[PDB]
RNA sequence: AGUUCUCUUUUCUUUGUGAAGGGCAGGGCGCCCUGGAAUGGGUUCGCCCCGAGAGAGGGGCCCGUGCCUUGGAAAGCGUCGCGGUUCCGGCGGCGUCCGGUGAGCUCUCGCUGGCCCUUGAAAAUCCGGGGGAGAGGGUGUAAAUCUCGCGCCGGGCCGUACCCAUAUCCGCAGCAGGUCUCCAAGGUGAACAGCCUCUGGCAUGUUGGAACAAUGUAGGUAAGGGAAGUCGGCAAGCCGGAUCCGUAACUUCGGGAUAAGGAUUGGCUCUAAGGGCUGGCAGCCGACUUAGAACUGGUGCGGACCAGGGGAAUCCGACUGU
RNA sequence: CGCCGUUCCGAAGGGACGGGCGAUGGCCUCCGUUGCCCUCAGCCGAUCGAAAGGGAGUCGGGUUCAGAUCCCCGAAUCCG
């Protein structure tokens, strides 16, 4: 809702920032195995629970 | 005809969400939120049903 | 081109609907690069964006029929759906009658056509449904005055 | 009192598309007074014509827009409403103008 | 806004330490002198055009003046 | 703005059926930010340079 | 601005003024003063009021969201016309006008009543009064003091987008489900019914093309008969609005009851009645209603929509409610 | 671990007009502040509990791609 607590708005903001693709220079790192961000979240497909 | 909306987040018709229509210099109807109606003092005698005079309500 | 943005902006600037915004089909290239309200205002002034007039909803047909009804047309037994009371409530009819007749009695008493004693007697008869309208009451008062005057002459 | 109105057909007449004398006649037989369009009320409405401006005067109430309605009617009769536009010049006048095309 | 009736009271208002400016507005029927003070905009309405010019000269020197159009 | 322009423009666009594939982008065919007076001034500087040098050479040639 | 073949002085759109202050309407008073009322009077749609003071006069107070005024025309809007870099709160002209009406709808303020073996919050917070402990100066350079008018300084913290639902929420999903509210136009009509339209919105609901077989699902219509069908009239059908007439058994006298049963209903042209204001009369304004009559159409007229089939009985449970 | 209980088995007031004793300062004149004593003192229940209840006070115009009773213009107002 628009009516929000500071603690909830701060939790949501951190979930916003984690929800990005990995930098593409991570790919060239020497021992890298990560291909993509496997922890991407979609606001419609899966819900935060809070 | 022009249809109105509340100007605040209280979407409910409670005692504290009363309004009156107001035409503005822009020639439109908006809501102005009214103040509750005040009451003149009641006589301390506890007998007279009317309220007092010379006192703002 | 895809003029969704301009249609939305023109609508906001003109204070109308998106259905009343008219974008010049010959000028779509010019309109396509107006990405601000300032440019949309310019195109409105130039004439590549116009507000279309309201669609006509004439009242002439009903105005004509209302004149016919004022003359009694289209009001017969076959054109009634609510009850006589629903169409004209009895309470309102009585209320109109009482105010008319009580107003006349007051003016007769103030003008001294009748005295307070005759006003009071007639007031309670008016409330009794004795008189149907203003005329019948006025003719009754005339009769009373004649009889009252005759008795005074004999007295 | 007195009411007076004028129509300015200078732009069209000078371009030889329209005759003021014909229009003055058209107003003469059409302008209605109490619904009658024959006698102009019995001279109550007076019509005068200058070189290019037609003037109408009345000793009874008369509507300026009525002239616009008749002028647009006359313009349609002579197939002009796609070129000429009736506009208000002042509180007391109309004039005929060309749509800004080309 | 407050409305001032007399010329003397307007002049006292125009000389107040908090007065910030005077606006002259000319209409068809009156000339309005409005002085912006701390709390209220005081307005003097004059119907005599001649008195308006006489008053326009009497305004305090330092007080900034603006004629509206 | 004359509201009759909606009709004129609407009808005009409907004429595009006959020139499909070569419709004109803009009807309002009708500016150099470079002012004509300044453009002429710039011409007086650049173009003439070759011409005058020839004349000065000509002057020194007689 | 639309229409203009014919008619239409026509049809459509549009035609502002905030808060706060001042003034004035209007509304309300179980407020005051004179006076003393039966031949009782005043008075409402209803009521209801008076020697514990009515009528009638003259005042006072409260609310004034209405109008005027400052705000404020400088703005906004309409329209016409000019300019620019032309992505300017650009600049100019004109206008933003005068009346009527209503059981109309919505909101609100107020008065008065009804209902209760139902009587329909608390607190923060603010105010007035009663008292008179005290304080203030000694006639002025006046003091204590002031809820009056100006003036001076400040108001930190968190929320604020957007969706709000046949696609932003919950049902595993863009799910025919579920999910709390506010505003609410014209016509017909009793009506927030249904049907059509304007403002606003949409693109037929997770695809299209071509055919028009059966069997379906959903709608209809059927000669003659009329429940013979079936466990059973299931289903469908009949009735239906309104006006006028008329209405039984039985009954707890309230009902039963729209019992049952009839007649009427369009269009057009008229007639009568039902009011207000100014000065048994005259003039000027007006709001929809009702009744009656003539004429009239291929007997069609609640013409769509909306809209009870009825009666005689038996069993059970009084009823409304779950 | 805890639970009951919310005024009930409690020395539950850390406040104040004023007065008297001192101490410190300053626009050192005399006033503040401050410590103690005297005097006065029901609240009787910590605290939490509503983005629909109570609760002072903001409106008009303009402005953006997306915010506005919050930004800008103008006019106000409550509290301290
Ligand atoms: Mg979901
Ligand atoms: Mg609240
Ligand atoms: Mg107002
Ligand atoms: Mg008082
Ligand atoms: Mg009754
Ligand atoms: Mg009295
Ligand atoms: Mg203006
Ligand atoms: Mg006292
Ligand atoms: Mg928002
Ligand atoms: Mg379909
Ligand atoms: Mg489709
Ligand atoms: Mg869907
Ligand atoms: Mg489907
Ligand atoms: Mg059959
Ligand atoms: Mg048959
Ligand atoms: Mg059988
Ligand atoms: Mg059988
Ligand atoms: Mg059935
Ligand atoms: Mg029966
Ligand atoms: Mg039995
Ligand atoms: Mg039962
Ligand atoms: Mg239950
Ligand atoms: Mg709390
Ligand atoms: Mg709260
Ligand atoms: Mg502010
Ligand atoms: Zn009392």
């Amino acid at each position: 809702s628009s009516h929000k607590t500071f603690r909830i708005k701060r939790f949501l903001a951190k979930k916003q920032k984690q929800n990005r693709p990995i930098p593409q220079w991570i790919w060239m790192k020497t021992g890298n195995k990560i291909r993509y961000n496997s922890k991407r979240r979609h606001w419609r497909r899966t819900k935060l629970g809070l | 005809v022009q249809r109105l909306t509340y100007r605040r987040r209280l979407s409910y018709n409670t005692a504290s969400n009363k309004t009156r229509l107001s035409r503005t210099p822009g020639n439109r109807i908006v809501y102005l939120y009214t103040k509750k109606v005040g009451k003149a003092p009641k006589s301390a005698c506890g007998v007279c049903p009317g309220r007092l005079r010379g006192v703002r309500a | 081109s895809m003029l969704r943005l301009q249609k939305r902006l023109a609508s906001s600037v003109l204070r109308c609907g998106k259905k009343k915004v008219w974008l010049d089909p010959n000028e779509t290239n010019e309109i396509a690069n107006a990405n601000s309200r300032q440019q949309i205002r310019k195109l409105i002034k130039d004439g590549l964006i116009i507000r279309k007039p309201v669609t006509v909803h004439s009242r002439a047909r009903c105005r004509k029929n209302t004149l016919a009804r004022r003359k009694g047309r289209h009001m017969g037994i076959g054109k009634r759906k609510g009850t006589a009371n629903a169409r004209m409530p009895e309470k309102v009819t009585w209320m109109r009658r009482m105010r008319i007749l009580r107003r006349l009695l007051r003016r007769y008493r103030e003008s001294k056509k009748i005295d307070r004693h005759m006003y009071h007697s007639l007031y309670l008869k008016v409330k009794g449904n004795v008189f149907k309208n203003k005329r019948i009451l006025m003719e009754h008062i005339h009769k009373l005055k004649a009889d009252k005057a005759r008795k005074k002459l004999l007295a | 009192q007195l009411l007076k109105f004028t129509l300015d057909c200078t732009h069209p007449v000078e371009d030889g598309i329209m005759d003021a004398a014909n229009f003055e006649q058209f107003l003469q037989e059409r302008i209605k007074v109490n619904g009658k369009a024959g006698n102009l009320g019995g001279g109550v409405v007076s019509l005068e014509r200058s070189k290019s401006k037609i003037t109408v005067t009345s000793e009874v109430p008369f509507s300026k827009r009525y002239l616009k309605y008749l002028t647009k009617k006359y313009l349609k009769k002579n197939n002009l409403r796609d070129w000429l536009r009736v506009v208000a010049n002042t509180k007391e006048s109309y004039e005929l103008r060309y749509f800004q095309i080309n | 806004p407050r409305k001032i009736e007399e010329i003397k009271d307007f002049l006292l208002t125009a000389r107040r330490k908090d007065a910030k400016s005077v606006k002259i507005k000319k209409n068809k029927d009156n000339v309005k002198f409005k002085v912006r003070c701390s709390r209220y905009l005081y307005t003097l309405v004059i119907t005599d055009k001649e008195k308006a010019e006489k008053l326009k000269q009497s305004l305090p020197p330092g007080l900034a003046v603006k004629e509206l159009k | 703005v004359a509201k009759q322009r909606i009709r004129m423009a609407n009808e005009k666009h409907s004429k595009n059926i006959t020139q499909r594939g070569n419709v004109a982008k803009t009807s309002r065919n009708a500016k150099a930010s470079v002012g004509p007076w300044l453009l002429a001034l710039f011409i007086f500087v650049v173009c003439g340079s070759a011409i005058f040098q020839i004349i000065q050479s000509i002057r020194m040639g007689m």
